[PDB]
């Protein structure tokens, strides 16, 4: 099955870098959050997650 | 704050939206200690694709 998930990271500022998928900071945050998800769901059932969308909150 | 939105894929089976959300919310304390991410406002839904 597929599941959409939205959450807030309350201790990071949204900034112009996170508006631009090509920046080092955007790519680093997307990578690190993706890694985190693989750790949360460290089972054979979890295949992966999509590209991440960042929005100002 | 930074809002994060994504979709997850699980192999067909018994895993449901409650399973997914509970596992994520239970990880909040580890997200803070391990990733220094303070996670809130968790919203999970079934989607067709």
């Amino acid at each position: 099955s597929f599941f959409f998930l939205s959450f807030h990271i309350s201790n990071l500022q949204f900034n112009s870098s996170l508006e631009d998928p090509s920046t080092d900071y955007y790519q680093e945050l997307q990578r690190d959050i993706s890694e985190m998800f693989l750790q949360i769901y460290k089972q054979g059932g979890f295949l992966g997650l999509s590209n991440i969308k960042f929005r100002p909150g | 704050s930074v809002v994060v939105q994504l979709t997850m894929a699980f192999r067909e089976g018994t895993i449901n939206v409650h399973d997914v959300e509970t596992q994520f919310n239970q990880y909040k304390t580890e997200a803070a200690s391990r990733y220094n991410l303070t996670i809130s406002d968790v919203s999970v839904s079934d989607v067709p694709f």
